């Protein structure tokens, strides 16, 4: 990939001075479409109830889920509403899932208890639920179908249950030269560390072209972007948050002189609370605002960079189902999310959205060919592969200020790698 | 007029169009004409031969402080 | 009587001074707006926060989250205070208005 | 032309006592990076050979890749004089190895190489894709 190209050539740099040295150019980003439109929110109208959300969730998911129930159990189909079932008789039911757990606050770390309830919810009523079915794995807001015959004492005995799945995904055309993109998050300005501050000076100072040999300088030049995905600022206690604006102003100019940038709120951003998350304000960045090609976005991002559709969060629908569930892996969490054809299944019951009432914007209406997180603790990267010719690669990006790692994503090979960066620390070897 | 205000009464209250007292009511019937659902074409013909009055073209419970 | 005719005098947001024009700062404190801006944005976080705890909380109490809440219970802390909560956001949302919007939205 | 800078250097590094990366010898004398890079190695050079006991400190710089479980990272490591070979034999493909510093008098940390580079980047706000090896094309100031 890159670090292969990098060592491909002939190394000048240990010698006296010349008469020449070399330079380059950047290379061109002909082709760019932003299409998150839907999370941006030109009227924000509140007063409304948190009804209007999962009824429109039920009724746009419910013939996905009518469609794979008849080929994954036999098109002798026995699917019905839940208030025209008899006693023990074979049948589907389409509806959404409740979890009833203590031990999660009301208004006056995990949260899961070896005891709570699953609960099938429709429009009308509910019911209990119990069988061959995972109690600790699945969260409150999941839409699926499911199995079999009412029992005598009201409840429903499962035998088996089936998810929504991944949508259509249209082919990319290929690529003729390779590009790269990197992807950083979480540089914790204004706490965390003074290697931190000469992590984050090398990370610069290679992607804008002032170290290492005409190696790294050719390779340097052909990342084509640059995405920085939330929580610029970590705070640790809000009641500081002034004098941090004007350093990001400062790193935000320094990299605007070279790349594109897009910039993306995060947990701590000043911003508001609800999901789709708005863009910054441009009366904080004084200096930046020069270029045309520094970009400020906001929460869910999708994108279309040189063909290859990107989307992806700062790693709040993440940790929140890691809240409330059993899983631990986070790229296994982000491909569970995948499954069950939603960014955000936990919203609204733990995660705040706004009251939407015409649709609800979180279901996939289509599948993307890259499909990354926020800010997780460690690296991580996968391809999975759907029903049909649907291929994904799952990317799960570190944290800047422990780790100190970016990713690079290549546009024609599609494979991730690492990149990592230290400096030496009080470090003596002779104690 | 006194038949026209219980057709209304009664679009509000079927729960096949939705969970509706947060909007107004030729909202909800466009929302449910996008999803197709069954809209009847006379819930339609009443809220056009009459101007903004706000006991055609309200909820049931406009008032009422849910 | 007279508390209907009110002209919606504006005011400047750093020092309270009344003024023509419906721009936010004032022409002596307009150096700190990055600040300013900075402040009450972090007071609109804390109003979307407890507008969410809240109304979710009544579809948990009532049974159902797929219908309409209907519970006027006067002997509820929930009840009106869940009402007023709607009023500050209104307000705080109007506020920021003031200020242009980050960006386009018809693009 | 080499006694410029060669007595350049040897009056900011010995007599005002002070730390000079190459970002601060570019900005100094106008140069581009890689020849500073360059003009630090052949001071060091020249005075290594010349007298072997010197009150000199070299700090360098190492990249290229790394295999740690299977996965091809890329290790970029800012590293002192003594223990430069044993990072280069851990590594599996070598990629840049250039001067970055020198100092009089010896450091505990990579604490004040930040607050020099910094320090000077403070005053010289309007260029800094002046002296760069990339230089792009639609970043001019236009809004
Ligand atoms: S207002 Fe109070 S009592 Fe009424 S449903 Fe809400 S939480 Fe329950
Ligand atoms: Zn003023």
């Amino acid at each position: 990939m890159f670090s292969e190209q990098a060592a491909q050539r002939a190394h000048t740099l240990l010698s006296p001075p010349s008469a020449n040295n070399a330079t380059f150019a950047r290379v061109p980003v002909a082709t760019y479409t932003n299409s998150s439109q839907p999370f941006r929110l030109g009227e924000r109208s509140f007063s409304r109830q948190y009804a209007h959300i999962y009824a429109t969730r039920l009724i746009q998911m419910r013939p996905f889920l009518e469609n794979r129930a008849q080929q994954h159990w036999g098109s002798g189909v026995g699917v019905k509403k839940l208030c025209e079932l008899q006693p023990e008789e074979k049948c589907c039911v389409v509806g959404t899932l409740f979890k009833a757990m203590p031990l999660q606050p009301s208004i006056l770390s995990k949260y899961i208890h070896p005891d709570d309830e699953l609960v099938l919810e429709d429009e009308l009523q509910r019911i209990k639920l119990k069988g061959t079915i995972d109690v600790s794995k699945l969260v409150t807001g999941t839409v699926l179908a499911v199995f079999g015959s009412v029992r005598d004492d009201g409840k429903f005995l499962v035998e088996d249950y089936c998810f929504a799945d991944l949508a259509p995904q249209k082919p990319a055309p290929p690529l003729d030269t390779d590009r790269f993109v990197l992807l950083v998050s979480g540089l914790g300005l204004g706490g965390g560390g003074g290697e931190s501050l000469l992590g984050t000076q090398l990370l610069v100072d290679v992607v804008t072209g002032q170290l290492g040999d005409e190696g790294e300088q050719c390779s340097a030049a052909h990342v084509s972007r640059v995405i920085l995905a939330g929580n610029l600022l970590s705070h640790s206690t809000q009641s500081a948050s002034v004098e941090a604006v004007k350093m990001l102003d400062e790193i935000l100019l320094q990299l605007s002189a070279s790349v594109p940038v897009d910039v993306m709120p995060g947990e701590f951003d000043p911003t508001n609370y609800t999901l789709p998350q708005q863009p910054l304000h441009p009366c904080m960045f004084p200096l930046a605002t020069a270029y045309s090609t520094l970009q400020l976005v906001t929460n869910p991002y999708q994108a279309t960079i040189d063909g290859v559709r990107f989307l992806g969060t700062s790693g709040q629908n993440v940790s929140d189902i890691f809240r409330y569930s059993s899983m631990e892996d986070h790229l296994e969490i982000l491909e569970w999310t995948l499954r069950v054809r939603h960014i955000s299944p936990t919203a609204p019951d733990t995660l705040g959205c706004y009251p939407f009432y015409k649709t609800d914007p979180f279901i996939f209406p289509e599948c993307p060919h890259v499909y990354f997180c926020g800010n997780t603790p460690s690296f991580g990267s996968k391809i999975i592969r759907g029903p049909e010719d649907q291929t994904v690669l799952l990317v799960t990006v570190p944290d800047f200020s422990a780790t100190q790692t970016a990713c690079l994503v290549n546009l024609r090979s599609l494979a991730c790698q690492p990149i990592s960066f230290s400096g030496f620390g009080a470090e003596d070897d002779d104690l | 007029e006194e038949a026209e205000l219980e057709l209304l009464r009664q679009f509000d209250l079927a729960w096949q169009y939705g969970p509706c007292t947060g909007i107004t009511r030729l909202q909800r019937w466009c929302r449910a004409k996008q999803m197709g659902l069954e809209p009847p074409p006379e819930v339609w013909q009443v809220l056009k031969t009459h101007p903004g009055d706000p006991r055609f073209q309200c909820s049931l419970w406009h008032l009422y402080p849910l | 009587g007279l508390l209907a005719f009110a002209k919606r005098r504006n005011c400047c947001i750093g020092c309270r001074t009344v003024l023509s024009h419906q721009g936010a700062v004032c022409e002596f404190c307009q150096p700190r707006e990055s600040e300013l801006y900075q402040k009450e944005v972090s007071h609109l976080n804390a109003l979307e926060e407890r507008f969410s705890r809240l109304w979710t909380q009544c579809q948990r109490c009532q049974g159902s989250l797929h219908e309409d809440v209907i519970c006027t219970s006067r002997d509820c802390p929930i009840f009106y205070m869940r009402k007023k909560v709607r009023k500050d956001l209104e307000d705080q949302e109007q506020l920021l208005r003031r200020f242009g919007p980050p960006g386009p939205e018809a693009w | 032309a080499d006694q410029l800078y060669l007595e350049n250097i040897d009056e900011f590094v010995t007599d005002q006592n002070k730390i000079v990366t190459y970002k601060w010898l570019s900005y100094t004398l106008g140069v581009h990076v890689n020849q500073a890079k360059q003009m630090l190695y052949d001071y060091v050079e020249r005075k290594r050979k010349e007298n072997s006991g010197a009150q000199l400190h070299v700090t360098y710089l190492v990249s290229g890749s790394l295999i740690q479980n299977g996965h091809s990272c890329h290790k970029v490591a800012v590293v002192r004089e003594d223990k430069l070979e044993a990072v280069k034999s851990k590594l599996a493909v070598t990629a840049s190895i250039h001067v970055y510093s020198i100092q009089k008098a010896m450091l505990k940390d990579s604490g004040p190489l930040f607050n020099t580079d910094y320090d000077i980047l403070k005053s010289n706000l309007q260029n800094c894709s002046k002296f760069s090896a990339i230089q792009c094309a639609a970043a001019v100031p236009r809004a």
